[PDB]
RNA sequence: ACCCAUAGUAGGCCUAAAAGCAGCCACCAAUUAAGAAAGCGUUCAAGCUCAACACCCACUACCUAAAAAAUCCCAAACAUAU
């Protein structure tokens, strides 16, 4: 959360966290929801939302994150680890903002 | 089809 | 830069590293506290 | 679940009334007159004084012989008492003040028409001895710091150890001699004048068994 | 920001130490006073009560104003004016379990304790120990002749203490 | 290598045995929900806004809680508790209360539980509160 | 092993990983009792720099290294292995484990330099301008100390400083 | 010029109402109600020093509070020279 | 001894086996003893 | 290493001020968990850490430190065959 919370979810419109909690390959998610959903990354953009679905469809988990652009940022996390995809959701937010600048 | 001191 | 036979790392920024084969700390928050081994 | 540990108790340790370390002179009371020979071999082999912990539970051991001038005292008095706590921490001296005279010459002046001056008295010190020795309701993290750093300053190999480290060093010591898989040693071949060579060796190399070379002690000798 | 300090019922002033604290963040001191006066006007001038000025982007200030500190229940329940200098080798009052049992129904609507939804035992519990602080000792019953004796007794050591203060402030004089 | 004598179980970890067991016999409405990283004052205030209808949060270790279910017939909770967990249990179910609470902070899940010796998703707790 | 792959269709980019083939480790090894890949195949002290058949399989696609907690080597043996590799690389023995250029990068020609056996770096080590004399002679060293205790099948201990 | 206000002095009242309990100008001060009228729990509470860690049973979360308290000690006194 | 697993939000209504027992019971017995269980049922529930 | 930090209360006394952190005394207690505070900092406060909880197999080593002279470096070389 720490070095998630020095760049910023500025560029970040809605960040949206699905998993289905009773199944085997949702921890790296629930680890990404952890980071997020902390005090210090939502401090850095009240604007932005962050929701959490919660599902028991057997569905695969998901992050879909819509940035202030219109783009969309999708990462299924069945086979990523939370810290592939912080790193992920951090470069696309480097690169989203100088964009809008 | 390795016995107890084989070494590749 | 101080050459110091005996490097130490002067707060929690401070970095060793082993480049051009020899020890450095480097610090980006206080930049006087980067160290040459000598 | 983190496990926690029970903690030590000192509260059956009783601190003295003046724990930090008194005043050490330059010189003696009465000044010396008769004027001493250099004597280096009070500073040569083992220590058979002061060798171990008589109050408190941790010192600064010597590894090697020396002489401690009046300047080296005030470095570990000063350094000693500005570090320690004095409510829960006491520090006794473990070596008398300088009573061995020094003479010196008169600068530029040629070999001969008798004896130098006395200059100054120093402290002899054996490997092996207990120089300074602290203890009261404190660990050995809590001293060890700047103990070392007075072991570094002093004019000999030393450095700080307890009561447990002092215990342990002696034991690895001899272990070392028990397992050792060489079968020639130091005292063997000497004790015995094998291949006559107690014609390049010294009298107190009997006695010494290889383990020392003049005011150096090599702990890694077996 | 929070802004934390105590301030007592009804004497805000302009001074320090609030006020340049004030100032720095950019609320008006002037304006905090009259709101704290005229929201503390129902309490007896001089009692303690801790704040907390919640100062909001645009300098518009909320404040927060709770129970008296434990320190003040304690002291005027024991009658005495100032705790002990040596807590624990000095007793400077007295009260008992039912006194610390009136306070904590006071103190237990503090937001602090309040928002834990405690049991009035936890409080009653913080109570003694902040007790413990001030150099007052809880008893189970204390009797209106018990408690003159050691008034009597406390007014003698408290005045050796003048004494005693006196003659280190008159050789600081000589010095 | 030789083995180490196992280390012997700890009297706190006894405690939280049985504190955890009594929980589980003395509740009917167990959700479990993510403990999410609110801020301390946050956390304070839903906790006491989930009092004020007697709905208590615990907090146990994953290596105390995950033994007990393990053994216990609440073997099917297990996967729920990756990563940082609470208790929302009351004695009697709460359970429109505890959503419409639950529902203020959107980005925190609730991820299941087990009302009346039935194991319940999320839109199984939400179809008992209808 | 696993691939992350990032597919970028219009607006909307898609990360996901999938799981490849995975190697097996060959059946039966001769010391089921080690505790360690060298040991339980009776390696320890019986590979060189240039067993790139061995050394390979504990790298990286690109050079690096891999986690010794992910390799199951012991410390010792996945030090030796470490320092193995640095000489394979600067021995030219790895030449399809090359760094990762990014895209419109071309290294420039560089002179051609055989070497074997390289502790240091190139770049790192300075000419020996002043030898000393022949009782404090300055030495190049040659090899790696860490593999000391290889068999030696000669009467001559392995040099380490020429 | 601050200060808190004058305290009651008087041993009758002092033990017979609990004095600084009321803080407002218009009310009453709070009287002591009888010996039965307050919960048992009040009077088992301890008055006298901490228990000790012997005194602590090891199955309660007291006996563990106290024990890491102890250690928090331990680590700062060991700190304090590092 | 060990609770079924939570069903999935898609999957169609499952009743337990238990129940499916009780269902037809009631098939079987007649209005009146029907009837009879009810008068009792309606007090014992007040 | 990572992670994270609410609260009786600015404990009492001294002090122009002493709010965990100039000194003296105590060092109890709320919360599942967090020293009446181990290191910085503030005129006093704020503010940043450490010891806590949670998360969770960071599953560390706890033995050590350099260099300069004057005509021109100085055998050549070599890690592999018992
Ligand atoms: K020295
Ligand atoms: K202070
Ligand atoms: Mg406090
Ligand atoms: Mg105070
Ligand atoms: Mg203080
Ligand atoms: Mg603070
Ligand atoms: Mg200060
Ligand atoms: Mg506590
Ligand atoms: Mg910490
Ligand atoms: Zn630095």
């Amino acid at each position: 959360a720490a070095a998630l919370a020095r760049l910023g979810l500025r560029p970040v419109k809605q960040v949206r966290v699905q998993f289905c909690p009773f199944e085997k390959n949702v921890e790296s998610t629930r680890t990404f929801l952890q980071t997020v959903s902390s005090e210090k990354v939502r401090s850095t953009n009240l604007n932005c939302s962050v929701i959490a679905d919660v599902r028991h469809d057997g569905s695969e988990p998901c992050v879909d994150v819509l940035f202030g652009d219109g783009h969309r940022l999708i990462m299924r996390g069945a086979h990523l680890t939370a810290l592939e995809m912080l790193t992920a959701f951090a470069s696309h937010i480097r690169a989203r903002d100088a964009a809008g600048s | 089809s390795y016995l107890p001191g084989y070494v590749p | 830069f101080k050459n110091k036979t005996v490097l130490k790392k002067r707060c929690k920024d401070c970095y060793l590293v082993k480049r051009r084969g020899r020890w450095y700390v480097y610090c980006k928050t206080h930049p006087r506290h980067k160290q040459r081994q000598m | 679940v983190k496990t926690l540990l029970p903690v030590p108790s000192f509260e059956d340790v009783s601190i003295p009334e003046k724990p930090k370390l008194r005043f050490i002179e330059r010189a003696p009371l009465v000044p010396k007159v008769r004027r001493e020979p250099k004597n280096l071999s009070d500073i040569r082999g083992p220590s058979t004084e002061a060798t171990e912990f008589t109050e408190g539970n941790f010192a600064i051991l010597a590894l090697g012989g020396g002489y401690l001038h009046w300047g080296h005292f005030e470095m570990m008095r000063l350094t000693i008492n500005r570090s320690m706590d004095p409510k829960n921490m006491f520090a006794i001296w473990r070596v008398p003040a300088p009573f061995k005279p020094i003479t010196r010459k008169s600068v530029g002046h040629r070999m001969g028409g008798g004896k130098g001056a006395i200059d100054h008295y120093v402290t002899p010190v054996k490997a092996g001895r207990l120089v300074v020795e602290m203890g009261g309701r404190c660990e050995f993290e809590e001293v060890q710091g700047f103990l070392d750093q007075v072991a570094h300053k002093l004019p000999f190999a030393a450095k700080a150890v307890s009561r447990g480290t002092l215990e342990k060093m002696r034991k690895d010591q001899e272990e070392r001699e028990r397992n050792n898989q060489n079968p020639w040693t130091f005292e063997r071949i000497a004790t015995a004048n094998m291949l006559g060579i107690r014609k390049v060796l010294s009298p107190y190399d009997l006695t010494h068994k290889g383990k020392y070379w003049g005011k150096f002690y090599m702990p890694k000798r077996v | 920001g929070v802004i934390r300090a105590i301030v007592r019922a009804g004497l805000a002033m302009p001074g320090p130490p609030l006020g340049p604290v004030l100032g720095q963040r950019g609320v008006s001191i002037n304006q905090f006073c009259k709101e704290f006066n005229e929201r503390t006007k129902d309490i007896k001038e001089g009692i303690p009560l801790p704040t907390k000025i919640l100062v909001k982007p645009d300098r518009t200030f909320e404040i927060k104003i709770g129970q008296p500190t434990v320190s003040y229940f304690l002291k005027a329940a024991a009658g005495i004016e100032k705790g002990a200098r040596q807590t624990g080798k000095e007793v400077a009052g007295l009260v008992t379990l039912k006194h610390v049992y009136e306070i904590a129904r006071i103190k237990a609507q503090d937001e602090a304790f309040a928002l834990q939804d405690v049991p009035l035992s936890s409080v009653v519990r913080s109570i003694i120990g902040s007790a413990r602080s001030l150099g007052i000792r809880v008893v189970k019953d204390l009797s209106s002749e018990e408690l003159a004796a050691f008034q009597k007794e406390r007014a003698i050591f408290l005045a050796a203490q003048k004494e005693a203060d006196l003659a280190a402030q008159e050789e600081a004089a000589k010095k | 290598s030789p083995p180490s004598p196992p280390q012997e179980e700890i009297g706190l970890i006894r405690l939280l045995r049985r504190e955890i067991a009594a929980v589980f016999q003395d509740n009917r409405m167990i959700a479990v929900c993510q403990n999410v990283a609110l801020s301390a004052e946050d956390k304070l205030l839903m906790r006491h806004q989930l009092r004020k209808h007697k709905i208590l949060m615990k907090v146990f270790p994953n290596q105390v809680l995950k033994p007990f279910l393990e053994d216990s017939k609440y073997q099917n909770l297990l996967p729920l508790f990756v990563g940082h967990n609470m208790l929302l249990v009351s004695e009697e179910p709460k359970v429109k209360e505890m959503v419409r609470i639950l529902r203020t902070v959107p980005f925190l899940p609730l991820l299941g539980g087990c009302i009346d010796d039935t194991i319940l998703s999320r839109q199984g707790f939400i179809n008992y509160s209808k | 092993f696993r691939e992350v792959v990032e597919t970028q269709e219009g607006k909307t980019t898609i990360i996901e990983g999938r799981i490849t083939a995975t190697p097996k480790e060959s059946p039966n090894p001769p010391n089921p009792s080690g505790q360690c890949p060298i040991c339980r195949w009776n390696l320890k002290h019986k590979y060189n720099y240039d067993d790139v058949l061995l050394l390979s399989q504990f790298i990286r696609p690109h050079g690096g290294m891999l986690p010794r907690k992910i390799t199951g080597l012991c410390q010792e043996e996945h030090r030796k292995i470490e320092e193995c590799v640095k000489m394979a690389h600067r021995a030219g023995l790895l030449p399809n484990h090359r760094p990762r250029l990014p895209e419109g990068v071309v290294p420039k020609s560089k002179p051609q330099l055989n070497r074997y056996l390289t502790r240091w770096a190139p770049g790192s080590v300075k000419p020996i301008y002043k030898k000393g004399p022949r009782w404090n002679r300055v030495r190049m060293p040659v090899g790696s100390p860490l593999l000391r205790d290889n068999v030696c099948y000669s009467r001559t201990p392995w040099k380490l400083y020429h | 010029a601050l200060k808190d206000p004058d305290v009651c002095t008087d041993p009758v009242q002092l033990t017979t109402y609990a004095m600084g309990v009321n803080i407002y100008k218009e009310g009453q001060d709070v009287p002591l109600k009888p010996d039965a009228e307050y919960p048992e729990w009040l009077f088992e509470m301890n008055l006298g020093p901490p228990k000790t860690l012997e005194e602590l049973d090891p199955e309660s979360r007291e006996y563990w509070r106290r024990l890491r308290k102890q250690n928090i000690w331990r680590h700062n006194r060991l700190s304090k020279n590092k | 001894e060990a609770l079924a697993g939570a069903p999935l939000d898609n999957a169609p209504k499952e009743y337990p086996p238990k129940i499916q027992q009780l269902v037809q019971d009631i098939a079987s017995l007649t209005l009146l003893e029907i009837s009879d269980l009810n008068e009792l049922l309606k007090k014992t529930l007040k």
